[PDB]
RNA sequence: GGGGCGGUAGCUCAGCCUGGGAGAGCACCGGACUGAAGAUCCGGGUGUCGGGGGUUCAAAUCCCCCCCGCCCCACCA
RNA sequence: CACAGGUCCCAGCUAGCCCGAAAGGGUUUGUACUGGGGCCGACGCCUGCCCAGUGCCGGUAUGUGAAGCCCGGGUACAAC
RNA sequence: GAGGCGUCGAAGCCCGGCCUCCGGGUCGGGUGGAGCCGUCCAUGAGACACCGCCCACUCCCCGCUGUGUGGCUAACCCCC
């Protein structure tokens, strides 16, 4: 294919679950491209995924959110 | 076809249809040929009199040039009331003066349509027209209808409301007052239906009771068929 | 043009002039607006060749190919002779080193020999007229020949409303070149279409000669 | 509609009567002569303290246009909900002050000033602080030259007068000017 | 044209942010000129569709590439939402169009709080018990 | 008879002037989606697109002759 | 049958409606508490629902819609 | 009609105004400073070789003539 732009960004820390399936894991990503640099989102991720791994971001512009949370 | 109807009968200023001129009361007359500008003239209430058909009030005034006209009365004279023609006329009730001389927000009467033909609008018992908005171009005046007329700035108007109000507040009660009111005004009566009226009398209705063709008539209809409802852009009280 | 102006009428002898201050040879043109014409069906439109007295003045290159006493005929003349095969060569390779297309201006048959013109040669040359075509005469070897080899000038009407004909290149005399001029202008006044002012204007014009109106 | 650009038309502003000519705002807009009357927000970036920090947003009209260049006189003020919403305290009171000026110069203004109290003690001393700063202002406006006056009314110099002498009666804190609309234009003499 | 000294031009966009549409709007600082409106529904092929946060940043992208044409690149923000006949906080447009306009290139200027909120009371919808679900 | 408009995939039509193998949504079959159903997406195709004939390599709309409905007129010895 | 009461409708007066071959005229020494036209027919309680059809009213891009003028054609002009 | 163009001053660099399908052409400044094109062929139909007249939308100074809107006041009309 054509690229697009893949964003990489590599997840900085794992805030908690969001889905009521629970299916999401919103996790906190920093990035690491040659655009932006730096930008720090929170994205809601799927799947096994532990810190520090790597995602490809298809759309730099989201960062939806929902937050709490443990006692 | 059947014969002329009520109303074409009323045109033709034949007598049963033609006002009385000889029980009936001076008409309303400010004269301009003493001008508005350069103003000499007031003039004291001779006396208070009922005109029959303006079913209202009217003043017999004596001038101070020597003329003697009538103005339609205004709510709260006296008889011995000084009365002022001009615009250098004080601003107070029954005192008269042009339109761009009266203050903005107040209640006005007897107001000019042409400068200096008289008083051709508001002369009724109780009924009053509001100064809204004023400009030196056009000053426009709120009618007894709701509905706003512009007039030039430079007609006569006098200050206050009309006497005579209450008027349809109090009923005409039978049909033999009413009968001697009509007399003193005109008005064709009693008044029937066209309802029962034959094929020849009426456009609807026949022997027995129920209308003929619709009671809602055209604008381009013709003499002697717009009866009813004329030109109704809606009719009834409900969607 | 500053040697004459452009809605002046001359005569037909007149208009035919030359100035030219240019490498280039004047070229000779006529341009002619028809009115009331339109394709409100495209057949009626004006198409013939006119043969010119006194030729264009440029050379023809005829291809004649013919078989019977109809190439006795052709051979005559001082045609070549050539056969049909070479239309199989024609069509067949779509070549870029020696390909026979943009390389000539007529073709003349006799009609058993149209069907095959048709396929073949149609592919590149197309109606830019290097074959023959039936609503113009060049197929019949024995008048077309005749006729082409004096000069024959090619016309057609672009529905809408301006047919022209230019006549050829000047390698003629001017009173030569009239003669041209008045010929292909008694062609045109001759396809009959009704309505006042039928022939609109007609101009004679050149390279760098005078552009000059004329009376039609 | 269907525009090259070419039919748009630009016009530059040129704002005083507060200040002089300000080259801030541009205008575009479609045929000639469609901005008369028309209005533009400016902050103002003249004195670059307290009118863009705290009088963010003030409205300008153009009164006339010559030769596609608009001069513009002051037509308001007015201020956000943020400013509003932030100063309002509970326990306590916001205090709202009209008056109706007139100047020397045959021109009225109308200023609404928002005072607010500090804390405890809600008294008549409220309507003579109300009492105070209209008396003052009409006889502010009939001494000065109403464009000096217009640039006092939207700089802190008036916020800081009604307080001196408003604090002596019953202390208040976080005085300001809310809004400013310009009553009546025209002149003393028409 | 008539000479410009600035060499920059300033257009004031207001977005008013529903809860059943979004829309993006951007006119020049005057406001008399409309460049831009364009609102979600055009994006999409449905009303569940029509507000959304997408919506919304496409809705922004869409108008402020005319603006560039113009040579409009500085933007005032101004937001608003429907205070008189429904509730007065913004929905998802809000936080949609800021992104929008970063992402576009667009420089951002004052982003502002011109919702209406009236001084008054009004009769809304709803009584008895108020609007029961 | 004159003038104009619409007749197109099962359906309703879109693309006249603004030209091509060409269309869109809805019915209908299949796949996503929710505990469920529905709605809402994603596939699938059904007309060279009213007949017949002509210019164009290629025309639904262009051209010559038209069926049918529709609307306004004119007209019936 | 009138009738008091109720309602619908129209008109800013250089009006609306109506009479008159015309000039002109009635209402009108009248001006919206007027004055003109219909419906219903004292009081008491009420007067649901429908604009599909008829009627009236407001408006009408589009199609359409005369004579006139215009342009084209015709006629040496004209009819057409 | 395969040659026109080029001190009858050319490429090819650097911008300026430009419409636009931003497809890409057009064009004034200047550096320059001596070449550029198609015949060739593909393309259903060939030349941004050149020369004529056109058929596209479209825009404009001027000459004639309609129509719409507003201002004016000298006809005419309603008031004194």
């Amino acid at each position: 294919m054509a690229e697009d732009e893949g964003y990489p960004a590599e997840v900085i820390e794992i805030i908690g679950r969001t889905g009521t399936t629970g299916d999401v894991t919103q996790v906190k990503v920093r990035i690491l491209e040659g655009r932006d640099k730096g930008r720090v989102i929170r994205r809601n991720v799927r799947g096994p995924v532990r810190i520090g791994d790597i995602l490809i971001l298809r759309e730099t512009e989201r960062e939806a959110r929902e937050i709490k949370s443990r006692r | 076809m059947g014969k002329s109807l009520i109303q074409q009968r009323r045109g033709k200023g034949s007598p049963t249809f033609k006002s009385p001129s000889h029980r009936f009361r001076g008409a309303v007359k400010y004269i301009p040929l003493n001008y508005t500008q350069e103003k000499t003239l007031r003039g004291v209430v001779e006396e208070i009199m009922h005109d029959p058909g303006r079913t209202a009030p009217v003043a017999r005034v004596k001038f101070e040039n020597g003329i003697e006209k009538l103005i339609i009365a205004p709510e709260g004279l006296l008889v011995g009331q000084e009365i002022y023609i001009g615009p250098d006329a004080p601003i107070a009730v029954g005192n008269t003066l042009p339109l761009a001389k009266i203050p903005e927000g107040t209640y006005v009467y007897n107001i000019e349509g042409i400068p200096g033909d008289g008083g051709k609008y508001v002369r009724a018992g109780g009924t009053y027209a509001l100064v809204v908005s004023r400009e030196p171009d056009k000053v426009i005046v709120q009618l007894p209808s709701g509905e706003l007329k512009a007039f030039n700035p430079m007609c006569r108007a006098t200050i206050g409301v009309v006497a005579g109000g209450g008027r349809l507040e109090k009923p005409l009660v039978k049909a033999g007052k009413a009968y001697y009111k009509y007399k003193a005004r005109n008005k064709f009566w009693p008044t029937p239906r066209g309802v029962k009226m034959n094929a020849v009398n009426h456009p609807f209705g026949g022997k027995e009771h129920h209308p003929g063709k619709p009671t809602t008539t055209s604008r381009r209809a013709p003499p002697g068929r717009k009866v009813g409802h004329i030109a109704a852009r809606r009719t009834g009280r409900r969607k | 043009m500053p040697f004459d102006r452009q809605k002046i009428v001359k005569a037909v002898k007149e208009a035919k002039a030359r100035a030219k201050p240019r490498n280039f040879t004047q070229s000779v043109e006529v341009a002619v607006n028809l009115k009331d014409i339109d394709l409100k069906r495209p057949e009626n439109r004006f198409k013939l060749e006119v043969v010119l007295p006194h030729g264009r003045g440029k050379d023809v290159k005829i291809a004649v190919i013919a078989d019977g006493a109809v190439a006795e005929a052709a051979r005559k003349l001082g045609l070549d002779v050539i056969s049909s095969a070479e239309l199989e060569e024609i069509a067949s390779s779509p070549r870029q080193a020696r390909k026979l297309a943009k390389k000539y201006d007529f073709f003349i048959a006799e009609a058993p020999l149209m069907p095959k013109i048709g396929r073949y040669l149609g592919r590149y040359l197309g109606p830019r007229n290097k074959m023959p075509v039936v609503v113009p005469p060049t197929l019949t070897d024995l008048t077309p020949i005749v006729e082409k080899l004096k000069k024959t000038v090619r016309i057609q009407l672009k529905n809408n409303p301006v047919v022209h004909a230019p006549v050829g290149t000047e390698k003629m005399s001017d009173e030569e070149i009239a003669e041209n001029i008045e010929a292909v202008l008694n062609a045109i006044i001759g396809k009959l279409e009704r309505g006042e002012s039928q022939v609109k204007s007609v101009y004679v014009k050149t390279t760098m000669g005078p552009a000059v109106k004329i009376e039609g | 509609t269907r525009d090259k650009w070419k039919l748009k038309q630009w016009y530059i502003i040129y704002a005083p009567d507060f200040f002089g000519g300000v080259e801030v705002g541009l205008t575009p807009a479609d045929d000639p002569e469609k901005v008369l009357n028309r209005v533009v927000e400016v902050t103002l970036k003249d004195v670059t303290g307290d009118f863009t920090k705290s009088h963010v947003k003030l409205y300008f009209q153009v009164y006339d246009v010559k030769g596609q260049n608009a001069y513009t006189k002051f037509k308001g003020m007015k201020l956000a909900r943020s400013y509003i919403r932030s100063l309002v305290r509970r326990k306590t009171t916001r205090i709202d002050g009209i008056f109706n000026i007139t100047t020397k110069d045959g021109y009225k203004l109308r200023v609404m000033a928002m005072a607010i109290a500090m804390r405890r003690i809600q008294t008549s001393q409220e309507r003579a602080i109300r009492k105070i700063m209209q008396e003052i202002i009409y006889k502010k406006a009939e001494e000065l030259n109403f464009k000096d006056f217009v640039l006092e009314s939207v700089n802190g110099k008036i916020a800081a007068e009604i307080a001196k002498e408003a604090k002596k009666i019953y202390p208040l804190r976080k005085a300001e000017i809310r809004k400013i609309k310009v009553l009546e234009e025209p002149q003393v003499i028409a | 044209q008539v000479n410009i000294k600035k060499k920059e031009k300033w257009g004031i966009a207001h977005i008013y942010s529903s809860f059943n549409n979004t829309i993006i709007h951007i006119t020049d600082i005057t406001g008399a000129e409309t460049i831009s409106r364009w609102s979600g529904g055009m994006v999409v092929k449905a009303d569940r569709d029509e507000p959304s946060p997408y919506a919304a940043m496409l809705a922004a992208r869409r108008a402020a590439e005319e603006a560039l044409e113009k040579g409009i690149v500085g933007v005032h923000i101004r937001v608003r939402a429907p205070g008189g006949s429904k509730s007065k906080t913004p929905g998802p447009g809000a936080q949609a169009a800021i992104r929008a306009l970063a992402r576009a290139g667009l420089k951002i200027g004052r982003v502002e709080d011109v919702t209406p909120i009236p001084h008054d009371g009004t009769r809304p919808k709803g009584g008895r018990r108020g609007r029961r679900v």
